[PDB]
């Protein structure tokens, strides 16, 4: 209706890495609760005009994810794009993220996707340091983005970057 | 994998009674302060559009995915609601004590009620077989959940089973095996909430992995959207409203009137043999009585994974890992080749393996319905 294009996002990481907190920063909805815990699945909305293109944007949280060893294909049926959440003071939440990458690549290596290490404010209890996670991103040929949602510190910036990504791969996909 | 708490702390978390939005009335126990809790059940006590049925569970899922349900009796002309929200999957006995704490309430019988409440959540949870007493005269014994669910005993595998033909228990089982987004559509909530659980229950030793609401109320609709798997009930009063999300890639079941729509070819696609053999167990009376349902459901489900084991590489210095390759490459029908690759993609069955490797790592030593079938 009042919008040119329409996308589906995933946000997965596991709990408490900070992926409501990145929702809220995201959101346009008037009420900002989650029902993660009560139906174990929330969504938000954001629409933003970019180059004079109104772009909606739905993005899905599930509960329990860090039970998932690998997330596998199903979950992502229909989906344009996904962010996928560490917390750089957690190197456990880092070790799912590359299994889910792994499996994203092998199974729907369609799907745009970046790599997000949030809470990215606090560097004496920073586990996951920028190299490892900036050479795991290159080597799977994703883009990393180290967030605070707590400072609102580079979430902007990374919300951008898996848009712009979604639209662009609407246009070349439009383009035979 | 299973997405029920293991280690309950209590017998329940908390008592309400709701009336005409709906507000509580009444609580046990009276100090408990989540008003957060007490507002939502406020909303799935009354899962619809006012303008049915006594019995009906929803379920709330917490931060690690795990299920609270949410047992429920409706008044007469769905005037007020009682329920009970706990994490033991005891159907029968929650419908029970509902009705007595109801009459109690009728009665205004406050002290019984409260001596009730107040023993049930002392209790510290006992194991299967144990003596519950509900009254001098009249007592449960605590359920053994790793049985198979038997008719009429279990509530939800007989009113599904009532319910739904064979043909669209056929559909709803291949639908979850290829993990589709599953809408249950009913005019009674209890029937509506049965068939959700009855159904996903067929999964055994798997399990629903993904969005799981046994009944969805209005305000949340919108979570039909929902791109991942999903299996949800909703009232039959919701219909239009969903049928107005014009949805696509969702199958749905109208229970009331047996109709199922599906845009996949999935109950055709998968391996004739066993789904003939499951069929015509669910058409046989003397196959379909006791736990005979679960059984002819349980051997279609180790007829098609129980060839997990042989993929199981067990090379010493530690430790078991499941070899995928090895699974999808050994097959006896052209149909299972495709069943056995298809299955790597599923979520129910990732955890079912990972759960597998964990206790198999682990030394720890078990047996299950499922593992004898496959013997
Ligand atoms: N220090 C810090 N804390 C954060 C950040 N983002 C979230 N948190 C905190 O981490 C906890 C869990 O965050 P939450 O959004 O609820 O996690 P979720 O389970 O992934 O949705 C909360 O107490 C947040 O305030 C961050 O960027 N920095």
């Amino acid at each position: 209706r009042d919008y040119d294009h329409l996308f589906k996002l995933l946000i997965i990481g596991d709990s408490g890495v900070g992926k409501s907190s990145l929702l809220l920063r995201f959101a346009d909805n008037t009420f900002s609760g989650s029902y993660i815990t009560t139906i174990g699945v929330d969504f938000k909305i954001r629409t933003v005009e970019i180059n004079g293109e109104k772009v909606k944007l739905q993005i899905w949280d599930t509960a329990g994810q860090e039970r998932f060893r690998t997330i596998t294909s199903t979950y992502y049926r229909g989906t344009h794009g996904v962010i996928v959440v560490y917390d750089v003071t957690s190197a456990e939440s880092f070790v799912n993220v590359k299994r889910w990458l792994h499996e994203i690549n092998q199974n729907c290596d369609d799907v745009c996707r970046i790599l997000v290490g949030n809470k990215n404010d606090d560097p004496e209890r920073k586990v996951v340091e920028t190299e490892d996670a900036y050479k795991f991103a290159g080597q799977m040929g994703i883009q990393l983005f180290e967030t605070s949602a707590k400072e609102n510190v580079n979430v902007e910036e990374m919300f951008n970057c898996i848009t712009e990504l979604v639209l662009r791969a609407k246009k070349d996909n439009l383009a035979k | 994998g299973s997405r029920i708490k293991q280690n309950p702390e209590t017998t329940f978390e908390v008592y309400v009674e709701v009336a005409y939005d709906p507000e509580v009335q009444r609580q046990f126990p009276e100090d408990y302060s989540d008003q957060e809790v007490l507002q939502t059940l406020t909303k799935f006590c009354f899962p619809f559009y006012v303008d049915v049925g006594q019995n009906f569970t929803f379920v709330l899922t917490d931060i690690d995915s795990k299920q609270r349900f949410g047992f429920c009796r409706l008044s007469s002309g769905a005037k007020s609601c009682f329920c009970i929200l706990s994490y033991l999957p005891w159907f029968e006995v929650f419908y029970k004590l509902l009705n007595i704490l109801a009459d109690y309430t009728t009665k205004r019988q406050e002290n019984q009620w409260n001596e009730l409440l107040e023993t049930l959540h002392k209790l510290p949870i006992p194991d299967p077989g144990v003596s519950v007493h509900l009254s001098v005269h009249s007592y449960f014994t605590v359920p053994d959940t790793r049985e198979l669910p038997s008719i009429p005993e279990n509530r939800n595998l007989t009113e599904y089973f009532v319910a739904v033909d064979v043909n669209n228990m056929l559909h709803l089982y291949a639908s979850m095996l290829y993990e589709r987004r599953i809408l249950i559509i009913c005019s009674k909530l209890s029937t509506l909430t049965a068939c959700i659980h009855g159904s996903a229950a067929m999964l055994y030793p798997m399990y629903w992995q993904h969005v799981y609401i046994p009944v969805l109320p209005p305000h949340l609709l919108d979570y039909c959207c929902a791109p991942m798997p999903y299996l949800i009930g909703i009232h039959l009063s919701l219909m239009e409203k969903v049928r107005n999300m014009a949805l696509d890639d969702v199958v749905i079941l109208n229970v009331d009137t047996n109709t199922l729509e599906t845009p996949f070819d999935d109950l055709q696609s998968l391996p004739n043999d066993v789904i003939s053999s499951l069929k015509n167990r669910l058409k046989k009376v003397s196959t379909t009585t006791g736990d005979g349902v679960a059984r002819a459901f349980l051997k279609a489900q180790a007829a098609f994974f129980g060839s997990y084991r042989n993929a199981l590489k067990i090379e010493p210095e530690e430790p078991i890992t499941f070899c995928e390759e090895a699974f999808v490459s050994h097959y006896r029908s052209g149909a299972m080749r495709q069943f056995l690759q298809n299955a790597t993609q599923l979520q129910l069955f990732k955890q079912f393996i990972d759960g597998r490797l964990d206790l198999l790592n682990s030394g720890e030593g078990f047996s299950d319905v499922f593992e004898e079938e496959i013997n």
